[PDB]
C-alpha cells in the first residue's frame, strides 16, 4: 500500500516490529518468476513447504531476475538488511570473481537505476557445489533515492550450473531516527553543551 | 466482454474477475484508508516523507468534478498532462468546488500546508473583496 | 475531518477560473507531546540545571 | 441482475463488475 494513501496514524498503535517487505520472498509459489524463459519456479527443491525455489540454467551467459511485487518505497536513513539462502548445484560456471551477486535496484523519483549495491554473494572462484548459505548485507540509503527492489544477478562470466535461492528477506531495521522528533536534537545538544 | 467473442473468452473473463476468496490487487487503492483499520505500524518503517493527500488533486481526470453544472473537467487546459483543469461559467453568482475523495482526517496540532496554481481568464467579476 | 473548499464568492460577475496542482500536505515532524513523559523529563533536566 | 430487465441493464452490470485492472474504492475496507 502506497504512502500517500495513509492520512493519519495512531501513536498508541505505533510499536516495535520488523516484518518482511517483499511478497512471495521465499519463491514458494509461481509468482515473481512470471514470463521468464531464463528462470522458472520449482516445487521439489527447497526447505520450506511447498519446497518452492527458483531454477535456472547458466548457458555461459549473464542472468537477472526481478521481484514480482513492485518497487519497495525506500528513503534516506532507515538502514536495511538483505539476506537469502543461496545454493549452486552442478556449477560448471567459470571459476572467477562474480557470478552470484545478491543486490538491489535503487530507483530514483522517476524510477532510474542509480547503483548496484551488492549485499552478498559468492567470492572469487565461482565453481563447485555447496548448500544453502546465507549472505548478510547492511545497506545504508544515500540521498535522492525513492524506490527499491531486490534483484537477483549472476555475472556474465558464469558458464553452467543450477542456482537456487530461497528465504529471501529484505527488512527495514533500526529504531526511530533522531532527526525526526521536533527540536529534541537541538534541545539535547543544548543541555549537554550547557553542562 | 465484447461482441463477437467465444466461450473461451467468457471463461477467461470470469477467471480474470476477482471473487471474495481470490486475491485483491494493492497496486493503486485510490481514495484514502481510515485510521481505525490500521492495527499495527512499524517503527523501523517510520521515516521522513511528506506525500500528497487528495486524490486527483491536479484535476487531470474527470473525478472530483462529477455532477456539477458550475464546474466541469477540461482536457485541453492544464500545465501537466493530459492538460486537465476545472472550468466554471461564472454567471454573476457564487461558485463552489469540493474534493471528490472523502474527508481528510486531521487532528489538533499537525500543521498543514495548502497550495494551488490558479488562473482567472476573461474575469468580468467585479473588482472587489 | 477536512476537505479542500474552493469558493468564488457571490459578488463575482464573470470570467472562468482554472485550478491546477492542488496540494494539501500534512507538514512538520514528530510532535514533542507524543513521546512518553519525555517533555516532563527534559523540562526537569533543564530546570534542574 | 434483476428479473425483467434489459440489455442496457445487463451492460450496466457488466460495467459495475470490477476486474483486476479496474480501480478499487478505499471506502471501508472492513478488517485490519
Amino acid at each position: 500500500i502506497g504512502t500517500n494513501h495513509l492520512p493519519l496514524l495512531s501513536v498508541s498503535h505505533i510499536a516495535n516490529i520488523n516484518p518482511e517487505l517483499l511478497v512471495n520472498a521465499g519463491f514458494d509459489s509461481d509468482v515473481s518468476v512470471v514470463d521468464n524463459p531464463y528462470w522458472d519456479w520449482d516445487g521439489t527443491v527447497g526447505r520450506t513447504a511447498p519446497l518452492g525455489a527458483v531454477k535456472v540454467v547458466a548457458d555461459g551467459t549473464i542472468k537477472d531476475l526481478l521481484s514480482g511485487p513492485d518497487a519497495i518505497p525506500v528513503v534516506e536513513g532507515q538502514k536495511l538488511n538483505v539476506s537469502a539462502w543461496l545454493k549452486y548445484s552442478g556449477l560448471v560456471a567459470g571459476a572467477g570473481a562474480g557470478s552470484i551477486r545478491l543486490s538491489g535496484t535503487a530507483y530514483s523519483a522517476d524510477g532510474e537505476v542509480v547503483a548496484y549495491p551488492d549485499f552478498g554473494g559468492i567470492p572469487d572462484g565461482a565453481s563447485g557445489t555447496s548448500d544453502w548459505t546465507q549472505v548478510t548485507g547492511q545497506y545504508v540509503v544515500p540521498a535522492g533515492v525513492t524506490q527499491f527492489r531486490l534483484r537477483l544477478s549472476v555475472r556474465e562470466n558464469a558458464t553452467g550450473g543450477t542456482v537456487w535461492f530461497d528465504d529471501c528477506s529484505v527488512k527495514k531495521a533500526g529504531l526511530l531516527p533522531q532527526g525526526l522528533v521536533d527540536g529534541l536534537v537541538q534541545a539535547l545538544s543544548d543541555l549537554l553543551t550547557w553542562l | 466482454g465484447e461482441v463477437g467473442s467465444s466461450l473461451a473468452d467468457a471463461i477467461a473473463k470470469l477467471a480474470t474477475f476477482l471473487t471474495e476468496l481470490s486475491p485483491l490487487n494493492a497496486g493503486m487503492l485510490f481514495g484514502l484508508i481510515g485510521t481505525n483499520h490500521l492495527p499495527l505500524l512499524s517503527v523501523s518503517h517510520i521515516a521522513n516523507i511528506n506525500p500528497e493527500l487528495l486524490v486527483n488533486a491536479g484535476f487531470d481526470s474527470d473525478v472530483s468534478v462529477v455532477d456539477n453544472p458550475y464546474w466541469d473537467w477540461d482536457g485541453t487546459v492544464g500545465r501537466t498532462a493530459p492538460l486537465g483543469a476545472v472550468k466554471v461559467v461564472a454567471d454573476g453568482t457564487i461558485k463552489d468546488l469540493l474534493s471528490g475523495p472523502d474527508a481528510i482526517p486531521v487532528v489538533e496540532g499537525q500543521k498543514l500546508n495548502v497550495s494551488a496554481w490558479l488562473k482567472y481568464s476573461g474575469l468580468v467579476a467585479g473588482a472587489g473583496a
